């Protein structure tokens, strides 16, 4: 163990494999909106990272809230900001 | 080479031998490097007097039961392994723990020797009843650490496991804090319960000097770079 | 449907573009800069230049709004004019 330096106390297996770098990558999944353009026609934030989009908050999002019995919450979403 | 932030000791205390000491912040893994190496110090690297064995009168062949007390030979063996004394010569010293008269035995009962002291005198030994005599001798030496029971040679004499750490229990944690942008700085913990014989606090400061010690033997190879957080 | 993409693609290249709740409270805020070069202009004055430069005014009706003669109207509008050349000097801000 590097870190306490003890042996651990079984053989563990240890060998070779292969390992690929797969497409999905942080760099690109990462996004965060405070505040962003809004659509004309809508006048909801613009979807997509590439847009400084925002998420989107659907009806399962809206039902769970409503399991919760979080009122201020789901208004707040779903008005100051959304579309009010 | 370069300098670093220099990391602060803190001491949080929880009972009179019980404290938390933190050290932060560490630069990002020097938590384990100080934790392991601390602890096993701490635990196996300060000099303390225990129990080495013990003869009780009456039983020899048999060990099993002790006649005239109702604490049987193991239990006896248990709450004197949790004797605390403190010696100053390194020697077997002998003691001895008599008693007549029917009522509890205590630590104070023990006569101790010119030399060492009895830092628990209130710990329960054992309960005399009615005509019970109570006769046990207590050989007691100066050592580091947890050594088991080292036997024949003359029958009544019971080798014991000897706890000479003064120091009881020690656990260690490492968690992140933030200096300046970077969240993942190490910032250890370490809880130690220690023996009345000594403070937490000199406990830490004992193991800090053996470390110290230890680790200038590679200090002394060279002199060169290295890091260097004074100040 | 139109997609976020060509709103946003179209908005690159229009007169004004996509702004963002907080682009709309921060422009709403006061200007601190020229609010105060204002204020330290003469009541008459910054009133004569507030309905000519910044309302857009024709000069009569400036007469007519507050009740003056032209000329303290005109002459106002330049002199106010002047001192907030002097206050300030940018090329943008």
């Amino acid at each position: 163990d590097g870190r306490s330096g003890e042996p651990f106390p079984y053989p563990v297996t240890v060998g070779y494999m292969y390992i690929m770098k797969l497409h999905h990558l942080v760099d690109d999944k990462i996004h965060a909106r405070s505040t962003g353009p809004y659509s004309m026609i809508t006048q909801q934030p613009l979807g997509g990272k590439a847009q400084f989009g925002g998420q989107r908050f659907g009806e399962m999002e809206c039902w769970a809230m409503q399991a919760y019995g979080a009122a201020y919450t789901l208004q707040e979403l779903l008005t100051i900001k959304s579309d009010d | 080479m370069l300098i670093s932030q220099r990391p602060t000791l803190s001491e949080d205390v929880l009972t009179d031998n019980r404290s938390q000491f933190v050290i932060e912040p560490l630069e990002p893994g020097f938590g384990y490097t100080l934790g392991n190496s601390l602890r096993r110090t701490l635990l196996s690297s300060i000099p303390g007097a225990a129990v080495t064995s013990i003869r009780i009168d009456g039983v020899l062949h048999e060990f099993t039961t002790v006649p005239g007390v109702k604490e049987d030979v193991t239990e006896i063996i248990l709450n004197l392994k949790s004797l605390v004394v403190s010696s100053e010569e390194d020697e077997p010293v002998t003691m001895y723990l008599r008693k007549q008269g029917p009522g509890e035995v205590t630590a104070g009962d023990i006569v101790p020797p010119a030399g060492v002291t009895v830092h628990n005198p209130g710990m329960h030994i054992a309960t005399l009843n009615d005509k019970g005599k109570l006769e046990v001798e207590l050989v007691v030496e100066r050592g580091r650490g947890y050594v088991p029971a080292v036997s024949g040679a003359e029958i009544g004499r019971i080798p014991v496991d000897s706890i000479y750490s003064p120091v009881l229990k020690v656990t260690y944690k490492v968690d992140a804090t933030r200096v300046e942008q970077r969240t993942d700085f190490d910032k250890l913990i370490l809880d130690v319960e220690t023996k009345n014989s000594i403070s937490p606090r000199d406990a830490l400061a004992s193991a800090g000097k053996t470390l110290v010690e230890l680790f200038g033997l590679a200090r002394e190879l060279n002199v060169e770079a290295e890091g260097i957080e004074i100040g | 449907q139109i997609t976020d993409w060509q709103l946003a693609s179209n908005a690159e290249h229009s007169s004004t573009g996509l702004r963002s709740a907080e682009v709309e409270a921060l422009e709403a805020l006061p200007d601190t800069e020229i609010k105060e070069a204002l204020q330290a202009l003469p009541e008459e004055f910054r009133m004569a230049v507030y309905y000519a430069d910044v309302e857009g005014f024709p000069y009569k009706e400036i007469a007519e709004i507050m009740d003056t003669p032209i000329g303290t109207v005109m002459s106002r509008l330049h002199r106010g004019r002047r001192q907030l050349r002097g206050l300030l000097a940018d090329v943008a801000r």
